[PDB]
RNA sequence: CUCGUUGGAUCAGGACAUCCCAAUGGUGUAGAAGCUAUUAAUGGUUCGUUUGCAACGAUUAAAGUCCUACGUGAUCUG
């Protein structure tokens, strides 16, 4: 419900639901984000597809990281950017046309 | 002095917490009278959509002379049961949590330095 | 000196008068009974006490350092 | 002739009677243990025991970075870095369960507080655990170490740059460009160390104080 | 010790008293049929 | 008296499955002795760590104050703790996974804390050409 | 790949040793735990792997065997 | 390669807000000047996710579900889809 | 053949038709949870998320029901 829109992506949080796209993309076996994104072959980590398109966007930003001796606000690559932006294209169709109940038709 | 929406530093090598990835996570509730928790208290924290408890061993707040304050806020993840999900405990931690009242000895086995 | 340590705080600013009095909380009833029932006199002389007057939990200055055992 | 800080009363309207009482009792105390000159910036180890422990005790080493309190209540805190862990602790100089103070290195720094550690480098904080003591000199003047420490990126816990703090450790330029450092100077209160009014003279004091203490020997 | 408009006997062990200026019904065999009005 | 030697002459009339005696040096501002017991079902835990309190109870430490039994909540660990000793008893499930007699015996090679490396001090992610 | 497969052969031998002086631990417990940690890692193991595995029994062996009595 | 996805613990979450609810009365009060109700439901999500409420309040009224958005899903077998909607008895369905 | 003031903040006063604390009866009250009833107004009676009030999440010994012209806009605000 939430990765096609209907519930308000902000409550659930896109970083949550950017993984579930990754799984479902993976498990489908449709990998039309690697094309897209030139990012890799395939890749089933959340954070590895996170870091790589935030390049190629070229989108960064200054986060606060809890360290041993301090806070240190130290840049970091935009992992939101990444999320919100695959997301877009998901349901823009750029990735491909997916069947999230794929696994429900044998019943 | 460790409130609700704190970010937390998870010094523990638990899998799901000590990964070194996603935001810091928060402390949604204090299980005290007070809001404030200090160390040995525990608060309830929400790690990567999903509610953990964990106990406080340190805080950036002064406190009584001849104690530890650290320079971060530090707390270690615990089951339910109270069994720590964390094997190990490198950093040191305060040995004022055996005295304290509760139960406190399962993390000082975990932790092998003490300060 | 004539100084008594009394615990925790006590009403007033510094160099302020004060009135000290025997407690009158139930369980000091009769905490009275040991010590001078009417007052100590010195001019009587029946006993010369010491300059400085401690309680048994206090750890007095000048002993050994305190390790807890 | 070094005076430790807590001896020189602070002024106000409390009677002298109240001082002289809290000096005998300190007194008493450093015959039984020795309290060794330090300043702030000197590396210390100190011997305590541990109430939640059965007969056994600890040791904690780091650079006094505070000094404060007067009388009885005189305290000191020394940092440490341990672990990547950053730790302060304040001690109380006649806390009963201390059995030794040591000065592993006697040194004075160009602050008279070294708070600002914070946000320096962590190797500015960090001093080994089983360092060994150096020698000292006696017919000297106390080494200055006047090293000025490396800041980490700008947030820091307080506004240091600012004249109130009057830091002269820092070395401000590599962190602050000098159009900022203009800016802290629109806080300056020049007028503050030109009023005689705020001045406390305690030649007299610190002369009658010693006597008293070098005659209790 | 139920309070009741109307004070009925339960059994034939049941006695009636008049206590504290209320009526009773006090049965020694059960103390279910203890009432007061 | 209540001593190790007793503590563990109790604990082998219980017939606990895994004895373990460790000696902690004084260094470590802890417990003089640290004591490491399996069990071979959860009711057996219960057993003996209520047996051994009850003991310590009878035993003495009239001055010395009462020690608090934990680990009831958890189903597979109870651990004691008493002044100069501390008894951690587990399920040989539970004792594998954490590998406490590894921690202790090795202060600073344990292969759980050697696996474990002190993180980099958080440097920024720069874009370049 | 050891410092030399002679101090394997005596460690290994020397822990064995030891285990039979003990007062209190279990004796089968300990023969048990060092058999099946030197059977593992000594199996399969790098210069810097190997010589770390083995500066275990350096300090454990003469640690009091890591404090076991 | 994958595994399946963990719960671990998640949490279904929903914002259902006042308007949400206080429209829903008008649905109600607005039944009798409907002749007949449409269902409008994302293709990609045939019936994992739906609201029963609109059947089960607007059932007296005749129903037929329409699934939009069509070309951002995949239609390899719609006509199995079609064949569990006609087991619920939502026979007559247009994409 | 369509419809007719009030949240919040601050400070709270009182009623008892008692939510919790306290004192008890009966029990289809073994022990442990309860359920039913009476007496009692003593102090207490939470923090947020969605946001138009209705839900929700974590707690608490309990998160009472009502009156005081939304109790209270010459104290403030939606
Ligand atoms: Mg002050
Ligand atoms: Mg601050
Ligand atoms: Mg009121
Ligand atoms: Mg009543
Ligand atoms: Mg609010
Ligand atoms: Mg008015
Ligand atoms: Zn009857």
């Amino acid at each position: 419900l939430a990765l096609c829109g209907t519930v308000l992506d902000h409550l659930v949080g896109e970083e949550t639901m950017a993984d579930y796209l990754l799984y479902t993309l993976n498990r489908h076996g449709l990998f039309g984000y690697v094309q897209h994104y030139a990012l890799a072959s395939a890749c089933d980590q959340i954070e590895w597809v996170l870091k790589n398109v935030a390049i190629k966007l070229r989108k960064t930003r200054k986060v606060k990281v809890l360290t041993g001796t301090g806070n240190v606000n130290v840049i970091q690559p935009d992992y939101a950017m990444a999320a919100r932006d695959f997301l877009r294209t998901f349901r823009s169709g750029l990735l491909g046309q997916v069947m999230l109940d794929r696994d429900i038709i044998p019943a | 002095a460790v409130q609700k929406m704190t970010r937390v530093r998870v010094v523990d090598n638990s899998a799901l917490g000590s990964t070194p990835y996603h935001r810091p996570p928060r402390c949604i509730h204090v299980y005290n009278k007070s809001g404030v928790g200090k160390v040995g208290d525990q608060i309830l924290l929400a790690i990567r959509g999903q509610k953990k408890k964990a106990l406080i061993v340190g805080h950036r707040m002064p406190g009584s002379r001849m104690t530890p304050k650290f320079d971060s806020n530090n707390v270690v993840l615990i089951e339910d049961n109270g069994n720590p999900v964390g094997t190990r405990i490198k950093i040191p931690i305060p040995t004022s949590l055996r005295r304290r009242e509760g139960e406190y000895s399962k993390v000082l086995a975990i932790a092998q330095n003490f300060v | 000196h004539n100084i008594i340590y009394v615990n925790g705080s006590v009403p007033g600013h510094k160099n302020c008068l004060v009135k000290i009095k025997d407690s009158t909380l139930p369980a000091y009833k009769d905490s009275c009974k040991n010590l001078p029932f009417p007052t100590y006199f010195p001019d009587g002389d029946e006993e010369e006490l010491p300059e400085d007057l401690f309680d048994e939990s206090v750890w007095q200055p000048s002993e050994p350092s305190i390790t807890f055992a | 002739r070094f005076l430790s800080p807590e001896f020189i009363p602070p002024r106000g309207r409390t009677n002298p009677l109240k001082f002289k009482i809290e000096r005998k009792d300190m007194l008493d105390r450093r015959k039984v243990l020795p309290i060794p000159e330090f300043y702030v910036g000197s590396i210390l180890r100190v011997t305590t025991a541990d109430p939640y422990a059965s007969g056994k005790t600890s040791q904690f080493l780091g650079i006094c970075i505070k000094r404060s309190g007067n009388g009885l209540g005189a305290t000191f805190t020394l940092r440490n870095t341990i672990e990547g862990q950053g730790v302060e602790i304040c001690f109380e100089l006649y806390n009963p369960r201390i059995q030794e103070i040591q000065v592993v290195k006697l040194e004075k720094r160009l602050d008279d507080n070294l708070l600002y550690l914070r946000d320096a480098l962590p190797e500015y904080s960090t001093f080994d655990v089983n360092m060994k003591p150096v020698p000292q000199e006696a017919c000297q003047e106390v080494p200055v170490n006047k090293l000025k420490v490396k800041m980490k990126p700008k947030p820091w816990s307080k506004r240091w740059e600012r004249p109130n703090f009057n830091i002269k450790g820092i070395r401000f330029d590599l962190a602050l460009t000098e159009e900022q450092m203009k800016e802290a100077q629109k806080w300056n209160k020049p007028w503050i160390e030109f009023d005689m009014m705020r001045e406390y003279d305690t030649s007299k004091i610190e002369a009658a104080l010693w006597e008293e203490i070098e005659a209790s020997k | 010790f139920k309070t009741k408009g109307v004070i009925k006997k339960r059994c034939k062990d049941c006695y009636k008293v008049k206590r504290r200026g209320r009526w009773f019904i006090l049965c020694k065999t059960n103390p279910k049929h203890k009432q007061r009005q | 008296k209540f001593d190790i030697d007793m503590l563990v002459s109790l604990l082998r009339q219980e017939n606990a499955r895994d004895i373990c005696v460790i000696q902690v040096p004084p260094e470590m501002r802890y417990t003089d002795y640290f004591v490491i017991g399996s069990g071979t079902s959860t009711r057996h835990l219960h057993a003996m760590v209520h047996y051994l309190v009850k003991m310590y109870k009878h035993l003495k430490c009239r001055s010395d104050p009462y020690v608090k039994i934990e680990g009831k909540d958890a189903d597979d660990w109870l651990c004691v703790d008493f002044g100069s000793m501390v008894i951690h008893l587990m399920l040989p499930e539970t004792r594998e996974t954490y590998e406490l007699e590894k921690l202790w015996t090795l202060r600073s090679f344990d292969d759980q804390l050697a696996q474990i490396a002190a993180e980099t001090l958080p440097e920024d992610f720069i874009l370049g050409l | 790949a050891p410092w030399s497969r002679e101090a394997v052969l005596c460690l290994y031998r020397a822990l064995l040793r030891q285990g039979r002086e003990l007062r209190y631990t279990d004796r089968d417990f300990y023969f048990a735990s060092i058999r099946r940690e030197f059977r593992k890692n000594q199996k399969l193991e790098n210069l810097e792997a190997r010589e770390k595995q083995l500066e275990k029994g350096l300090v454990f062996l003469h640690s009091k065997l890591g404090g076991l009595i | 390669w994958r595994e399946c996805f963990p719960l671990q613990g998640h949490d279904v979450a929903r914002w259902f807000p006042g308007h949400m609810a206080k429209g829903l009365k008008k649905m109600q009060s607005s039944l009798k000047s409907v002749d007949c109700v449409i269902e409008v439901h994302d293709a990609r999500i045939p019936f994992s996710g739906r609201n029963p409420l609109f059947q089960e309040l607007l059932g007296l009224k005749p129903h037929l579900l329409v699934l939009n958005k069509m070309d951002l899903a995949d239609l390899t077998e719609q006509q199995k889809i079609v064949q569990r909607l006609e087991e619920k008895g939502l026979s007559n369905v247009l994409f």
